[PDB]
RNA sequence: GAAAUUGUUGAAAGGGAAGGGCAUUUGAUCAGACAUGGUGUUUUGUA
RNA sequence: CCCUGAAAAUGGAUGGCGCUCAAGCGUGUUACCUAUACUCUACCGUCAGGGUUGAUAUGAUGCCCUGACGAGUAGGCAGGCGUGGAGGUCAGUGACGAAGCCUAGACCGUAAGGUCGGGUCGAACGGCCUCUAGUGCAGAUCUUGGUGGUAGUAGCAAAUA
RNA sequence: UUGGCGGAAAGGCCUUGGGUGCUUGCUGGCGAAUUGCAAUGUCAUUUUGCGUGGGGAUAAAUCAUUUGUAUACGACUUAGA
């Protein structure tokens, strides 16, 4: 088929933060299509890769990845709380993600 | 001397565990997983290609079948937290999965002295898949289209909603 | 071939750092306490660096270990690693730098006889 | 001997150096630093158009507060001068290594400047005198210079490592797939 | 306002053309010389 | 969910459409603002006239090149009040900024695209009945914007082009729908309606 | 402090998960019935029903009852504390005062 | 033969300071663990 | 509620943007965001209450169990790090290289600091138990000595050439 | 390949003819495995250089000198085969 996607796409937006402190172990994630928690609450447990490339290649490709989960809904909205092995490095704020469907409920 | 000496010394002697109280008993599986439904691989070289279920093995992972015959995927051996059940429903009585077990897959790693970049399958795999989907596909040809539902490949669209999608 | 221990965690592996040890060259690096009056460093403000104190203690099975595993000694000829003798699996020789290379050579070798760890077998070689 | 931090082949080059001359320290780096790594047919013959006013040595680090000239614009700076004491040492030392790289039996033609540097000499120092019978310093800064000719070569060498890699049981079938559909 | 094309004549005048030239004496006086090779036909390039 | 988005500024607040615009760049999306002369602020047009000028007055005293520059285009006034709710003195502020263009009235390629428009900041939408409001362009001109005619112009002509669009669109869409009307009442449109097609 | 009159479902549920017993000025864990026999034997309380008891029931050995067990440590309330500010009395659409039978919500939120 | 300070070479960043704290990307650089005892002799210098 | 009353000096501040059935004002209901705050868990330390002389094996000032606690100038006390020199010991190290110095190389300790690798160097030095003090520096318009920016700058112009 | 239209930042849109590959509109046959129970499992564009072989064209600026419609120096204006 022309498509071969089998993730939804999200959006880094944030740490979690006040207004003067951030905690960069904790990121906010937002899905497409999700505007309630409720609908979010399906999408817990799934796995977040960020795909970004570099320049050295390091064991045979130029595209390293950034493993994580999502814990928690945030808000009214449907954003969601997500963590990962290494923390986001911060320049992504505003990068496309990808959630996967594992591990699957259905 | 550089370094005087340390007094005590620790005790050179390892300490046995303790009697661990956690026994293992066997799982119990989401009720949507019924032998011959039909399943979509999530991941793995078969991701997303629609498949047959056959049987719960021993060591908590799902007997699959393509049929080879129609998509091209042989027995294989999968786990039911990687796979997502639809309603589609296929009666697989008559069908002798009992032959397949643990130990009827196993990978015969090599040692790591010989290590090949170079560079095959076992004639009895070959066999039992022959005789197994011949007679499946005796009763997926009963159903119209679903040979070529099975043929075809699972994919999300633009608009998909899984948290509302139903399979 | 260590004894088996507890993941190693350390809580701080940042070194202490004296403050305004990067401003001015007079100040070393060694931690000094700031006893101002109206030190930021000494009142705890938030953005600045933090002092050493007794809550980054490591763990009492951790402590001394090295991430190989073993406690390190030193070791300064070949009567003091006879000490170590029955200590192989929680001890670890080192020699010490003013040890000359012929006597590392013969220290080596009794080490290895022994099975005893050498953390630094590379003084003064000569290849 | 004891040159500074050079990455030559020394069969290749030359050397001659200069130690406690008194002339003024800047300006001696900024002339220096204007033919590095030139040509040294090219370098004497700039260094006799700034004798006589027609080519000038850029200032880049010790130029504050000094003037502008047209002349700079061969360099893209507006801030230049004409030290010909710091010339005529710089040239003399010039000379002084050709001689040399022609008694090691250099070609003296493909020679360039690999190497040259300047820095300071011990001070020599003297009284001035100023209002209300107060004393003052009034020293010279004296410059060691030292520079290095070297015969220019072709390509160096090529063929760096192999680059040798690991590639995992997945990537091996991957592969080994790609080259079974394809040729 | 922006300019959006210029249409020159065939011929420049020597004095004219020395604008375009800061050393004029030395030099090969190749001014307009291929836009002069744009003329030579009737309109094409002009006219249009 | 779209590479870029092109808003179709009429009938819009100034403010909110700002924070709206502000937020999807804050975000990743790329925006592009057309048609900036139609953009609305609430308020009669004295009110906002006497707020710029108060504006205008404020300076640097001791040299003027440097101090609060007063745009008068009307896309320039609303690239202000949105870069004032964005933190423009950080590296992500300035990334944010560049993926937004705001533009007077509706340039070329961005002509043949299609326009979106955002309810929560339209004024028929957001504003109740009987209150005024004010046009940008107008205010502008007031103020010194000085191509009210020009683009006046080009709009014109843009919305003569369209309409020729349009007309050939609507014709050919009228014989789609004959077609699909002649097609239906089959077989193939019966599962489809079984199963909600 | 806000204060009102318990339940026997929530005095049974804190002395069940938070409960615990001043032993020889130790702040110890119940967990089992063995440390009530121990510490309360003489005044027929056996069982940590017979301290449940003691305490809704207000007995005539409340006071040592009550005094054996430490503090309880609640956490913040789970669902919020309801009102947007805390620091009025509870008529005034507070938190504090005496909010009579509806601190049974309240601790069973902080517990 | 140290430091202040300076020269040369190399690396890096630099829109009205620089320097620092938390976390991470990227680059550079670095250690350890990867024999274990053991079935065992498909064995050579036969133990 | 709004309006008049309502006038000050650089340009200006509901924090800014901006906001009109509001993103304003009065009031009610929820949902949500987060502190070094509260609940639980791990670890460090302190204090308190306890157990453990049995042979064999080390440390009884040792090892172990339980609970609570941890802000802090002036100030008090305790445990420790380091330097010069003395007694004793390791029949300690050392011209096959001691001390010293350099090192975005490594290890240990919360820290004072300790240890190693590499270069320089050439003649003495260390660990431990104690003794002793002219023993630990950023400030004192500190003392002595040395070196910068300013800066190739101010300037080198009376007495005719 | 034919012809139009578009100058606001046109750099695109529409259109003629023929060829070519495919077409899941419909019915068949063959292959997939071993990547071993997941490890993005690599498929986009951004710039540059070096090579090929195929076209296409053979300049200026600055210093130095000079001028004074200019000028502290720079700069500006001139002139010189
Ligand atoms: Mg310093
Ligand atoms: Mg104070
Ligand atoms: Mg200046
Ligand atoms: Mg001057
Ligand atoms: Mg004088
Ligand atoms: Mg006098
Ligand atoms: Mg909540
Ligand atoms: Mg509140
Ligand atoms: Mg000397
Ligand atoms: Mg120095
Ligand atoms: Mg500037
Ligand atoms: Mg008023
Ligand atoms: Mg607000
Ligand atoms: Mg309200
Ligand atoms: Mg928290
Ligand atoms: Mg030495
Ligand atoms: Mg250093
Ligand atoms: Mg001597
Ligand atoms: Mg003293
Ligand atoms: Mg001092
Ligand atoms: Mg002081
Ligand atoms: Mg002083
Ligand atoms: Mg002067
Ligand atoms: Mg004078």
């Amino acid at each position: 088929a022309e498509s071969h996607r089998l993730y939804v796409k999200g959006k880094h937006l944030s740490y979690q933060r006040s207004k003067r402190v951030n905690n960069p172990n904790v990121s906010l994630i937002k899905i497409e299509g999700v505007a309630t928690p409720q609908d979010a609450q399906f999408y817990l447990g799934k796995r977040i890769a960020y795909v970004y490339r570099a320049s050295k290649e390091v064991r045979g490709s130029k595209i390293r990845v950034m493993w994580g989960k999502v814990t928690r809904t945030h808000g009214n909205s449907g954003v969601v709380r997500a963590t990962f092995r290494n923390n986001l490095p911060a320049k992504t704020f505003g990068a496309s993600v990808r959630i996967f469907l594992y591990p699957s409920n259905i | 001397t550089a370094q005087q000496a340390p007094k005590w010394y620790p005790s050179e002697d390892v300490a046995a565990p303790k009697k661990t109280r956690k026994a293992v008993r066997p799982q119990k599986l989401r009720a949507s997983l019924v032998p011959g439904t039909v399943l979509i691989l999530l991941a793995g070289r078969f991701r997303g290609k629609r498949v047959v279920y056959l049987k719960h093995l021993e060591d908590n992972t799902l007997l699959v079948t393509g049929p080879f015959k129609v998509n091209g995927v042989p027995l294989r051996r999968v786990n039911a937290r990687y796979v997502i059940a639809t309603s589609t429903k296929v009666s697989v009585e008559g069908v002798n999965v009992e032959k397949f077990n643990v130990e009827y897959f196993a990978k015969e790693k090599l040692t790591k002295k010989e290590k090949k970049e170079a560079n095959e399958i076992k004639a009895e795999r070959v066999e039992d898949q022959k005789v197994v989907d011949k007679a499946l596909i005796a009763e997926i040809k009963k159903t119209p289209l679903l040979k070529q539902y099975l043929s075809a490949s699972f994919s999300l669209k633009n608009g998909d909603k899984p948290h509302m999608l139903k399979f | 071939a260590s004894l088996p221990h507890p993941k190693i965690v350390k809580k701080h592996t940042k070194k202490f750092k004296r403050h305004h040890s990067d401003r001015y060259h007079r100040v070393a690096e060694n931690w000094r306490k700031q006893k101002g009056i109206d030190s930021v460093v000494r009142r705890r403000f938030r953005g600045n660096i933090s002092q050493p104190k007794i809550g980054y203690g490591s763990n009492k099975k951790t402590k001394f270990l090295s991430p190989s595993g073993h406690k390190t000694f030193l070791v300064a000829n070949v009567k003091d690693l006879e000490t170590l003798t029955m200590h192989t699996k929680t001890y670890a020789a080192e020699i010490a730098h003013n040890i000359s290379a012929k006597n590392r050579v013969v220290i080596l070798a009794r080490a290895k006889a022994l099975g005893i760890k050498v953390t630094n077998p590379k003084g003064r070689l000569a290849l | 001997a004891r040159y500074g931090a050079t990455s030559t082949n020394p069969a290749k080059s030359a050397s001659a150096r200069g130690s406690y001359l008194r002339v003024s320290f800047k300006n001696t780096r900024e002339t220096a630093q204007a033919i590095n790594g030139w040509e040294l047919t090219k370098a004497q013959k700039y260094l006799e158009q700034v004798l006589d006013h027609q080519r000038a040595i850029p200032f880049r680090r010790f130029n504050s507060s000094i003037g502008r000239t047209a002349q700079g614009k061969e360099f893209g700076v507006t801030k230049a001068r004409w030290p010909a004491k710091s010339v005529k040492f710089v040239q003399g030392l010039l000379q002084n290594a050709a001689a040399n790289a022609e008694a090691k039996g250099l070609d003296a033609t493909k020679l360039y400047v690999s190497h040259i540097q300047v820095n300071q000499a011990p001070k020599q120092r003297r009284r001035t005198y100023r209002a209300h019978g107060r004393i003052n310093k009034y020293e010279s800064s004296p410059s060691h210079i030292e520079l290095v000719v070297t015969e220019k070569e072709e390509a160096v060498a090529k063929a760096a490592e192999k680059k040798v890699v690991r590639l995992t049981s997945r990537q091996r079938g991957r592969i080994a797939a790609q080259k079974r559909i394809a040729a | 306002l922006r300019s959006l094309t210029t249409v020159w004549a065939e011929h420049l005048s020597d004095e004219v053309k020395r604008r375009f030239y800061k050393n004029w004496y030395k030099s090969k006086k190749k001014a307009f010389t291929k836009y002069s090779a744009k003329y030579a036909q009737d309109g094409a390039g002009i006219e249009r | 969910v779209e590479p870029v988005v092109v808003i179709d500024g009429k009938g819009h607040l100034v403010g909110r459409l700002a924070s709206v615009v502000a937020k999807q760049l804050l975000n990743g999306q790329k925006i592009v603002v057309v048609r900036a002369e139609e953009l609305n602020i609430s308020g009669e047009f004295f009110r906002n006239k006497l707020k710029y000028h108060d504006f205008l007055r404020k300076a640097t005293a001791f040299n003027k090149t440097r101090g609060p520059f007063h745009f008068r285009a009307p896309s320039r006034i609303f690239y202000k009040a949105l870069r004032g709710m964005v933190s423009h003195k950080t590296a992500r502020g300035k990334a944010a900024l560049e993926r937004l263009k705001v533009f007077e009235g509706i340039p070329p390629p961005y002509d043949k695209k299609k326009r979106v428009v955002v309810p929560q900041a339209l004024r028929v939408l957001r504003l109740k009945p009987g209150r005024k409001y004010t046009t940008l362009g107008k205010l502008s001109t007031s103020v010194g914007w000085k191509y009210e005619d020009v683009v006046a112009k080009l709009e014109a002509k843009r919305k003569v082009s369209s309409a020729e669009y349009y007309a050939k669109k609507r014709a050919f869409t009228k014989k789609v729908a004959s077609a699909n009307a002649t097609a239906a009442e089959s077989d193939v449109a019966k599962q489809l309606a079984a199963l909600g097609y | 402090v806000a204060y009102g009159y318990p339940s026997y479902s929530t005095i049974r549920q804190l002395v069940y998960k938070r409960g615990f017993g001043k032993i020889n000025k130790q702040r110890v864990p119940l967990s089992d019935n063995a440390i009530i026999e121990a510490n309360l034997g003489k005044y027929g309380i056996l069982s940590i029903d017979d301290l449940i008891h003691e305490i809704i029931t207000v007995g005539p050995h409340f006071k040592q009852a009550n005094n054996f067990l430490w503090p309880f440590k609640l956490s913040n309330p789970s669902g919020g504390w309801g009102v947007p500010r805390k620091f009025k009395h509870f008529i005034q659409g507070g938190s504090f005062g005496n909010r009579e039978e509806f601190i049974n919500k309240l601790v069973k939120s902080m517990n």
